[PDB]
């Protein structure tokens, strides 16, 4: 019925090492569209990378990455892979699968980064920001992690409302986020507010509770 | 390279909610019918606007459309939202390659918002690491320019700070901004009280928020 | 036996370029004999061959067009409101309802109910018999594609040309550039029948404001009904001691009834050999409405020396006729082409005579016998039809008694008027 496509396989890599990418997608019927990989970096456009048909045949690349990269398919599990050769400082960014319809791209998944640094993962710390009324807000500070992305929820991501996450900041190979959450003061500390951080290259899953 | 230029104009000033805005998207060369429109909301994934030039993608709201003449297409909104405040591409499929344009990004014009500031003190477990950081939140405020300072015991401190600042917000039209000052323990045991300043269009007077140890 | 039928002969002292503006559902046969500008006696030949023109659309499947008829009934009550009692209209397929809430005065009252701001009026327009009666796709993308074969000397190459590909070797090269199509994006493509049977081409399908008339306004949807709005507007036509009728000054007929009434007004298009899956849509198009624009360029490096070395041996001999050689009959001739010293080589054999030769037929020949049907139509009473090869012609012939979308250029110089009507 409803379609939906996940990426997998990015991280971090060594500037000259191999990296796969796998796409998984559900909902439609894999083997009768073309697919093709489209990746953005951050805060710039969006750059087609590669194309493949229906049963594998036919590649469309692009003239810089010359035999660098190269994309499969699997119709029998309705997956998308995309094998790239050593990578430079200059593929950093968030590759797509696409739904390529022979020119537009008509569906996209969440995207996965793919960084190309020299640097060596860093675990974050996870810092609970006690008030120091009418409506109480809290913050939840995520300090010295590497590299990015990280998951901030609450409550088991069932405070959407009143959630603020903010971009965060570059500091010579560590980056550090907060974010920010607001409820009534009937709520706290009359309720458990629990702030939930999850970093995926570290493996760090960090659940605190707010305490004045 | 030889290849089609798809001029998109970015910088759009802030337009009022509710009523009708167009965004233009000039092609290098004639593609004819081959352009498709794409929305990017901030921190999610590209969407399917329009294909084809004038057919709209499905789940799309019925007030987007689009046309154009050769080689000078638009993109019309009637009855803007708070929700499709992002930024918007085209894309021509006409001949190899397929290129993608520049961007637009959309800005929604709502009354000034006085910040909600809000000031938090270093935990003990940050002071387990040996640093100290104080966080200084400004939520739910409009037009995003605005100023923050920092205050130590009365004197002005504007290094080691790191400052970042959110993108639109889809429900509400609001900006934020959250500060951090950065110290160690040595320099924390020194000084006793903390002060977090701002400045914004809404009140000449800054807004003033502090704590002591 | 051999008689002067030869292709046209080119000399190589520069490079050979064409331009082509293939019909849609036509198929060229380009050949001719390039020769060595440092000897006459060196000539190598030259076959190209392209295919028909294979469309590949990218569609959106609409559904299905569903076709209905018009109904209107009234509903009254004297005390309560509109928005308390239930429908017969309210549970059909497509309706669409205006009540008049406390509108009850005493001009358009029944005999009962004497009151005043009380009653309820409603009206329901709802549709019945709703039916399929065609499939409506639109048009995402298109591309376009062909299929063409070189033979060179003694090397024979074949390639799927895209728009963004092209044949290239090392000394020829066939692109495909341009492509002038009747269809483009964003059409809607409406088939009442199967497939084979054609359909018809909709530029202003309805997609977010439908009414009731336009083309596409009920559309049976894989996730369910989607039914239009009305073009018109209610009124309560009532007398005196009598219930109020409710009318519908507005449009009756549906969209599939106005689009049979106007069915010339659109464009109609046919299609050959369908390939239709949930994604695309491929077809060939036999109205010969697209265009295809062709380059192919031969440069004059060809190394007459390496294309010469054991070249394709083709002995033939005629064993079958049969038809007549009236201007109309026509008849078809048998030839048993023995190809030697190659493994495969693509060339094309014509039905000659002492004068002209009335027909051809490109065929790729395998190392061995190869058996060959040749159409023609045309000839004399004493005319004994015979297979030729380039120069080369068969031994005898045979005498009879009493278009095919194919295009052929050997170059070679027809009869002037001393074969007409002899
Ligand atoms: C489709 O084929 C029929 C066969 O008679 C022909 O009359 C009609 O003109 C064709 N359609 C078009 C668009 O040429």
């Amino acid at each position: 019925g409803q379609v939906q496509m996940k990426e997998s396989g990015g991280g971090l890599v060594q500037p000259g090492k191999s990296l796969k990418l796998s796409c998984a997608a559900s909902g439609f019927t894999f083997s009768d569209f073309w697919m093709s990989w489209v990746r953005q970096p951050s805060g710039k456009g969006l750059e087609w990378v590669a194309r493949i048909n229906t049963n594998g045949d036919t590649t469309h690349y692009t003239d810089d990455m010359k035999g660098r990269f190269t994309i499969s398919r699997d119709n029998a599990k309705t997956t998308l892979y995309l094998e790239m050769s050593p990578l430079k400082s200059e593929d950093t960014a968030m590759y797509y699968c696409t739904r390529d319809r022979l020119g537009p791209f008509d569906y996209w998944g969440q995207g996965t980064t793919v960084t190309v640094s020299s640097a060596t993962t860093k675990g974050p710390s996870v810092y609970p920001l006690a008030p120091g009324n009418s409506m109480v807000t809290l913050g939840c500070l995520v300090k010295g992690y590497f590299p990015e992305p990280v998951t901030v929820t609450w409550n088991s991501g069932s405070l959407s409302s009143g959630v603020h996450t903010f971009p965060a900041v570059l500091q010579s190979d560590l980056y550090t986020l907060s974010s920010s959450v607001t409820v009534p003061s009937s709520t706290w500390p009359s309720q458990t507010v629990t702030c939930n951080v999850a970093h995926p290259a570290s493996s760090t899953k960090v659940d605190k509770k707010i305490v004045p | 390279t030889g290849d089609i230029v798809m001029t998109q104009s970015p910088a759009f000033p802030p337009v009022s909610l509710g009523d009708t805005v167009t965004i233009t998207c000039q092609a290098s060369q004639s593609v004819y019918k081959n352009l498709a429109w794409y929305q990017q909301k901030p921190g999610k994934s590209p969407r399917l606007l329009i294909f084809g030039m004038s057919s709209l993608a499905d789940g799309v709201p019925s007030r987007f459309s689009a046309s154009g003449s050769d080689k000078q297409y638009s993109l019309k909104i009637r009855g803007l939202q708070p929700e499709d405040a992002a930024i918007y591409y085209c894309q021509q499929h006409y001949i190899a390659p397929y290129t993608f344009g520049a961007g637009t990004r959309l800005e929604i014009k709502r009354t000034d918002a006085a910040p909600t500031v809000s000031i938090f003190p270093p935990s003990s477990e940050q002071l387990t690491s040996g640093g100290a950081s104080v966080v200084c939140f400004l939520n739910n405020f409009y037009p995003k320019d605005i100023n923050v300072k920092w205050k130590i015991d009365g004197s002005e401190r504007q290094n080691g700070v790191l400052n970042s600042w959110t993108d639109q917000d889809s429900k509400d039209s609001t900006y934020s901004m959250s500060s951090t000052l950065t110290l160690t323990k040595d320099e924390y045991e020194r000084h006793n009280s903390y002060t977090c300043e701002a400045t914004h269009k809404t009140s000449t007077s800054p807004i003033v928020k502090s704590f002591n140890r | 036996t051999d008689t002067a039928h030869g292709s046209g002969i080119i000399p190589m002292r520069t490079d050979l370029e064409l331009d082509f503006s293939l019909p849609s559902s036509a198929s060229y046969t380009y050949r001719r004999q390039l020769q060595n500008p440092a000897n006459e006696q060196e000539k190598i030949p030259f076959h190209l061959q392209i295919s028909k023109q294979v469309i590949h659309a990218e569609i959106q499947h609409l559904g299905h067009w569903m076709d209905g008829t018009f109904n209107l009934k009234t509903a009254f009550h004297c005390y309560g409101s509109c928005e308390k009692y239930a429908y017969p209209w309210q549970t059909a397929g497509c309706f669409i309802e205006k009540d008049y809430e406390y509108e009850s005065g005493w001009g358009c009252n029944p005999p009962d109910c004497p009151g005043v701001g009380t009653g309820c009026t409603a009206c329901g327009v709802y549709l019945d018999k709703l039916k399929s009666v065609g499939k409506a796709f639109k048009i995402v993308s298109l591309r376009y594609t062909r299929k063409a074969c070189i033979q060179l000397g003694t090397e024979q190459t074949c390639k799927s040309v895209d728009s963004n590909d092209c044949l290239v070797t090392t000394s020829v090269k066939v692109c495909l550039i341009g492509t002038v199509s009747k269809f483009q994006p964003s059409d809607t493509l409406l088939f009442l029948g199967p497939l084979e049977q054609g359909g018809l081409i909709f530029k202003q399908w309805c997609t977010t404001t439908c009414q009731f008339g336009d083309p596409g306004d009920i559309m049976s949807t894989p996730v369910g009904m989607k039914c239009p709005e009305l073009n018109g507007s209610f009124r309560k036509k009532c007398a005196f001691a009598t219930t109020p009728v409710c009318q519908f000054d507005g449009n009756t007929l549906s969209g599939y009834k106005r689009m049979i009434a106007t069915k010339d007004s659109f464009q109609s298009f046919n299609v050959t050999e369908p390939h239709i899956s949930a994604s695309s849509l491929e077809w060939i198009d036999p109205d010969s409405s697209l265009r295809d624009h062709i380059n192919v360029i031969v440069g004059r490096d060809l190394s007459f020396q390496d294309l010469s070395e054991t070249p394709c041996q083709v002995d033939l001999a005629t064993t079958s006729i049969d038809g007549a050689w009236g201007s109309g009959v026509g008849f078809n001739l048998v030839c048993s082409v023995s190809l030697t010293e190659c493994s495969t080589f693509l060339t094309s054999i014509k039905a000659c005579d002492s004068a002209m030769c009335y027909g051809s037929t490109t065929a790729n020949l395998l190392r061995g016998q190869n058996t060959v049907h040749i159409v023609g139509k045309g000839g004399h009473s004493g005319s004994k039809f015979m297979c030729c090869h380039d120069t080369k012609c068969s031994s005898t012939g045979l005498v009879a008694a009493a278009d095919s979308d194919k295009i052929f250029d050997d170059g070679a110089p027809e009869c002037g008027i001393s074969c007409w009507f002899t």
